[PDB]
């Protein structure tokens, strides 16, 4: 077949050109001419070599120059490496893109394939970013970047910015790659931090210090996340603050000796027993824990006595503290119901 | 208020006038002289032409001999404010360009026409066009046209220009509007008499 | 169909990227990137400007320093695809721009905001502003507007703004809004009040 | 007064420029300069400066210079440099209305004035082509080269339509000027021409020949007003030809001895015959001549007879020569009803 030979031929001449703008040698290239080849090409339905080709192609420069590039810099510039690898990609697939785009307007589109700059992506992802040593090392340098600013050092969180944004890009118009490559083991990280700094807070602080000290952590890890990670870690990695500093010492919090609620209640800290209200409304079962100790304190106070006097600074609190909430203040009349039937 | 359709009307205006005019298409003989920003608005080829990557980015004169003039200057008058008089005769030209400039609002236009106006004396002919121009979308409509006047077809002129692996397409299964379970091998007859 | 609103959108977007721009606006220390083209079909300063008969025709920065930077910023976008975000403090502003540099779709659009938004308010700020500017057209509007609500706008703040050939003006015959046939010494007293 | 002296001040330097642009030295002139002052002029109410200094810079060029050009060009290329100075003209009032815009804006918009370029216009209809010495050898040019043209001669028809469309351009959108100064001599001299031709060719030629003649000489008045002319002189010219050739000798074609009416009549010619009305159908009377000379002809050859002879060619000559007028069908049907009216 002539065919079967001048379509082999054609291909050569596109083949040639797409390793010339993978060079970065586009400036002596001739749009016009290399536009008509693949036009003739998608015309005389011969669009699977070409598409089957280009695929061939990206995948040769990927494995053989760039994955190479990577990992003969896994000690000396990394992040900075990989970047400028993913920058090159990008450059390169707009102007691969560029010479295909008949193949990229009929060809996909009647055959429902992925485009130019997708099939890009997938190849870059599969066989650069998620190939073996390349991704674990992302995930290890990353991670103890992050570690290394939450002891107090200073770290490059614009390449932090950059490698979390290109995970975002390599799951085409979602998250699974950033999530699995790097949100997952970030937030399983982190939560090995804060119930150590946790363990150390409760011993080396007070009730009303440990409480402010959350909530400096809270907004610490939203600038983390606005600086250096998507936007949308700002809820998983706040959930993970309150549940380890929070939710697994909620008992523990109030129960404080000469510290917690009972002490509050006792000396009248107003604007300091409302910081305990702000920080335990963001967990379940928290405003039951500060209802429960505070039921405790009422009911004894009541049985030891007059008792106008109780409910006139319960009100106060309620109001003030406590925000006029509907559980606080069944409570607190709950509890007076209590007394008038003990007499 | 919106002016987008006033200010086109300068720009063309300036176009007719020569007045800042940066590029010049060339058709065999005939010249048109446009704006670079314009024809890169509207066609994709123009705006990938135009895009400082290439050694034809930084030129005043571009080529297209390979193309038919009429259709070209009509769509420089489309990507310009005046709107396109489509009719049968010229659709056909001015799509096949469109489709290789890659103008959106022109091949849209085209192909609206062509499937509206998609009668028996014309799915005849949009078929072996869109056959050679890989057009799946206008290429199923008139094979769904030409079965649904078969009958009609087999005495018309442009019967004679269908390729033998077409008529087996057409053959091959059901859709084909024949009252009668006998008339395949009538039609086939009717081919080969008007092709010999 | 019309796909001039389509159009504009691909020239703003590559205004952005900064594509095909040829000509640069420099207003004291801001710096505003467009193309010749398009500032000349809606704006004929431009027009006359990249004529080819003077000395500034053939050059890439223009300075408009005299002239307010978020009013000519506004005005470009409103020549591209961006619609006015028309309000009563930056109009009198929008509209003074659009005058100098003639621009018809900007000055109907300022205009017609103006004389509909026109209260009792705004009115005593809009007269001393046509009064500067030279427009006949709101200078009448605003002053049969202050004419009827004479005595609100006695006690109001920018009532002292006021010239005295305006006060004169004011009185001088009829129109004025006042029930009682004695209250125009009544409102020179509260103007010597207010002016001292 | 310091405005007075300040005014008068900035204005001289709006009359230096509108001069230069006169003398063609626009190349060297900034716009944006010269544009605000002329901006600060009709802001500061000062337009009345501005506008009635323009008129008086416009009006000395035009008569010291452009009027003395002309006047020394009235006997070599008259039309040439009668024209050049037209045009020299509108490229200055052009850049003049381009310098003082804001004027031609604002200004002449809410003071119900003409503009730049209708202020131009006047001025050079007024002290230039309607000039005493111009205005007449404009004229006596213009008729002259119709004159020659008319004898056989090659003349200048592009000088005739550009002299044509300037008289037009210089009425405001009107034909005022052109009708004045060239329709009303031009048909006032074409019918001296047409009434002298007529009579040469009513006693050098015959009644069919003088029909196809009158033809060709509106045929030959219409490719002079559409080459040379405005197209607004087509029907009046057309008029001209057809009174003076058609409607002062109605009754003489027709009663033309051995050529006229009855000599077709008789002959049969019926496409000759067809000529005639084609032709007298034209003027008012035309076609009523025809028949007032058909039924004396009818009359009489009916009069002399048999009768069914008559009324078959008649019936033929009124369907195809008279192209089955009513107005000839009711004089040849009326004729025959006096035939049995006789007997």
């Amino acid at each position: 077949t002539m065919d079967e030979k001048y379509v082999n031929s054609i291909w050569d001449l596109l083949k040639n050109a797409i390793q010339e703008i993978q060079r970065k040698n586009n400036s002596g290239l001739s749009f016009e001419e290399l536009y008509r080849n693949a036009y003739t090409m998608v015309l005389h339905k011969h669009g699977e070599k070409l598409y089957t080709g280009l695929r061939e192609v990206v995948t040769e420069h990927l494995i053989n120059k760039v994955r190479e590039d990577v990992l003969n810099s896994l000690n000396n510039n990394f992040l900075q490496t990989l970047n400028q690898a993913w920058n090159d990609h990008q450059t390169a697939m707009v102007m691969i893109r560029d010479i295909l785009m008949y193949m990229d307007r009929v060809y996909v589109q009647q055959n429902n394939v992925e485009n130019v700059y997708n099939l890009g992506l997938i190849i870059f992802r599969d066989q650069v970013v998620r190939y073996g040593c390349i991704r674990d090392h992302l995930r290890q340098t990353l991670l103890d970047m992050i570690a290394r600013e939450r002891k107090g050092e200073v770290v490059d969180r614009g390449a932090i910015r950059n490698a979390c944004q290109m995970l975002m890009i390599l799951g085409l118009e979602g998250r699974s790659v950033y999530e699995e490559d790097f949100e997952a083991p970030f937030l399983e990280m982190s939560a090995e931090f804060f119930q150590m700094e946790s363990q150390k807070f409760l011993a080396e602080n007070s009730a009303s210090v440990y409480i402010k000290k959350v909530e400096a952590r809270i907004n610490e890890e939203i600038e983390r996340v606005m600086h250096c990670l998507d936007k949308s870690t700002e809820e998983p990695i706040v959930k993970v603050v309150e549940r380890e500093l929070i939710s697994k010492h909620m008992k523990t919090i109030v129960e404080m000796e000469n510290s917690g609620l009972v002490h509050m209640l006792k000396n009248g800290k107003t604007e300091d027993l409302g910081c305990m209200y702000k920080l335990f409304s963001r967990v379940p079962n928290g405003l039951k824990t500060m209802c429960e100790c505070m039921s405790s304190y009422l009911r004894e106070q009541g049985k030891a006595l007059g008792l106008d006097d109780l409910k006139s600074r319960f009100d106060r609190f309620l109001l003030e503290s406590f925000n006029n909430d509907r559980l606080f203040k069944q409570t607190i009349a709950g509890d007076f119901e209590y007394f008038l039937n003990l007499n | 208020m919106n002016n987008s359709s006033e200010l086109i009307a300068v720009i063309n205006g300036f176009r007719n006038s020569g007045r800042f005019c940066d590029i010049s298409i060339v058709i065999n003989d005939e010249r048109i002289n446009a704006h670079k920003l314009i024809l890169s608005g509207a066609s994709e080829y123009f705006s990938i032409l135009f895009s400082n990557n290439f050694i034809d980015s930084n030129e005043y004169e571009v080529n297209l001999s390979h193309l038919d003039y009429q259709s070209v200057n009509d769509l420089i008058d489309y990507i310009y404010g005046i709107p396109l008089s489509l009719t049968n005769d010229n659709v056909k030209y001015i799509l096949s360009t469109a489709d290789f400039l890659q103008i959106g609002s022109a091949i849209t236009e085209c192909e609206n026409y062509i499937l509206k106006n998609l009668c028996s004396k014309n799915c005849i002919d949009f078929y072996i066009y869109a056959d050679k121009y890989n057009n799946k979308k206008i290429e199923s409509a008139s094979f769904n046209t030409i079965l649904q006047n078969i009958l009609r077809l087999i005495n018309d002129e442009n019967f004679k220009y269908l390729t033998e692996e077409s008529m087996i397409k057409i053959l091959s299964d059901d859709m084909l509007n024949i009252k009668n379970e006998d008339f395949a091998p009538l039609i086939l007859i009717k081919w080969l008499e008007s092709t010999q």
